[PDB]
């Protein structure tokens, strides 16, 4: 059957425009409809039938299909139009319609570095048989995080726990990350550390038994 | 002014059944076809299944043909989406929609979703550990660790409630093991640690369950 394709990914700078494709087969003879998602919200459709403006959307979201291509265009960028867009068709002869993957738009914003708050097992834990680390990341902006643990200077990958970063009141990001080790493990090495990477810099918190 | 309004979510092992509600208004019901599309963790929309608006036609995914159906009952201006049989990775927000035309058209109006979760995972209150003040700049962090608990959510306040500026409860982690770990930390004054009582108070409403647990 057919697939709509767009592309994964669009970073814009504010006040610049946005051009989101969607390819597939023949357009030149279908309608293509959009949709915006913004995180934690639900779909708006945002363009019908190739380039009707729906109620409620802004002037700056135009539809376009021509040249058996369909593109949504989002003139003069603002912060708020960071979503993914999703475009979608239903052809005539198919039961069902069919979504593209969808394209994220990240608008190009005042950067922050994390702030990272580091916790060690507390002895009631300890004493229940179990240890876990916890991380606490906190502020920072764009909203991309990588977190690296370490005991004493090796790097650890197994007991990690680590959450996709989420927006906070204030437009900044959050995340956390967990280490779960044995009691002998934590009481055995010198030190543990979580390391924050973020645009390229680290903030790394360190504790000890 | 069109309004959905969905319900019947919740959390169930894989084989068990949920029925999802979508309730209409603003329009006449009987004109126009409903959809439903959902979104798994992390991923994008799909869409589910569609009923005419005359009812006489219903169509279906390939994903969940023989196991989803689909009903509308005009009187109640409300479609329902059975869905039996369910497998985890049916699990994923279900958005209903309303369609413009009759068939082979677009999604107008979106529903604000219904939370379906299937995990063979059991219900498990939480473990609360406290996260000590220890050893920045005239403050101090102290937390509580709310461990494997299952499922969603959990809140958390801080000296019932009378705590409230400082205070950053962040969203859960889901492990490997199914269960759930979530933190809630807040910034006081070093000089108050020897003079003010810090109790998180962490409600599993999912378990029946309230740990109110003083740090220090």
């Amino acid at each position: 059957s057919n697939v709509l394709t767009q592309p994964p990914s669009v970073s814009v700078a504010p006040g610049q425009t946005a051009r989101i494709s969607c390819g597939g087969n023949n357009l030149e003879s279908k309608y293509v409809h959009w949709y915006q998602q913004k995180p934690g919200q639900a779909p708006v459709l945002v363009v019908y039938e190739d380039s009707g403006r729906p109620s409620g959307i802004p002037e700056r979201f135009s539809g376009s299909n021509s040249g058996g291509t369909a593109t949504l265009t989002i003139s003069r960028v603002e912060a708020g139009d960071e979503a993914d867009y999703y475009c979608q068709e239903w052809d005539t002869s198919s039961d069902y319609p069919v979504f593209g993957g969808g394209t994220k738009v990240t608008v190009l914003q005042p950067k922050a570095a994390p702030s990272v708050t580091l916790f060690p097992p507390s002895s009631e834990e300890l004493q229940a048989n179990k240890a876990t680390l916890v991380c606490l990341i906190s502020d920072f902006y764009p909203g991309a995080v990588t977190v690296a643990w370490k005991a004493d200077s090796s790097p650890v990958k197994a007991g990690v726990e680590t959450t996709t970063p989420s927006k906070q009141s204030n437009n900044k990001y959050a995340a956390s990350s967990y280490l779960s080790l044995t009691p002998e493990q934590w009481k055995s090495h010198r030190s543990y550390s979580c390391q924050v990477t973020h645009e390229g810099s680290t903030v790394e918190k360190t504790v000890a038994p | 002014q069109v309004h959905l309004v969905e319900s019947g979510g919740g959390v169930v092992q894989p084989g068990k059944s949920l029925r999802l509600s979508c309730a209409a208004s603003g329009f006449i019901f009987n004109h126009f076809g409903i959809h439903w599309v959902r979104q798994s963790p992390g991923k994008g929309l799909e869409w589910v299944a569609v009923i005419w608006y005359d009812g006489s036609k219903k169509y279906f995914a390939d994903s969940v043909k023989g196991r989803f159906s689909i009903s509308r009952d005009n009187s109640q201006n409300t479609v329902y989406l059975q869905m039996n049989s369910l497998r985890t990775e049916d699990t994923a927000v279900y958005y209903c929609a309303r369609e413009r035309w009759s068939g082979h058209s677009y999604l107008d109006y979106w529903g604000h979703g219904a939370l379906v979760t299937v995990s063979s995972a059991s219900t498990k209150g939480p473990s609360v550990f406290p996260l000590a003040p220890s050893s920045s700049g005239g403050t101090a962090a102290l937390g509580c660790l709310v461990k494997d608990y299952f499922p969603e959510p959990v809140t958390v306040s801080w000296n019932s409630g009378a705590l409230t500026s400082g205070v950053h409860t962040f969203p859960a982690v889901l492990q490997s093991s199914g269960l759930y770990s979530l933190s809630s930390v807040v910034t006081v004054p070093s000089s108050s640690l020897g003079t003010q009582t810090y109790i998180c108070n962490v409600n599993h409403k999912p378990s029946n369950t309230k740990v109110d647990k003083k740090v220090e």
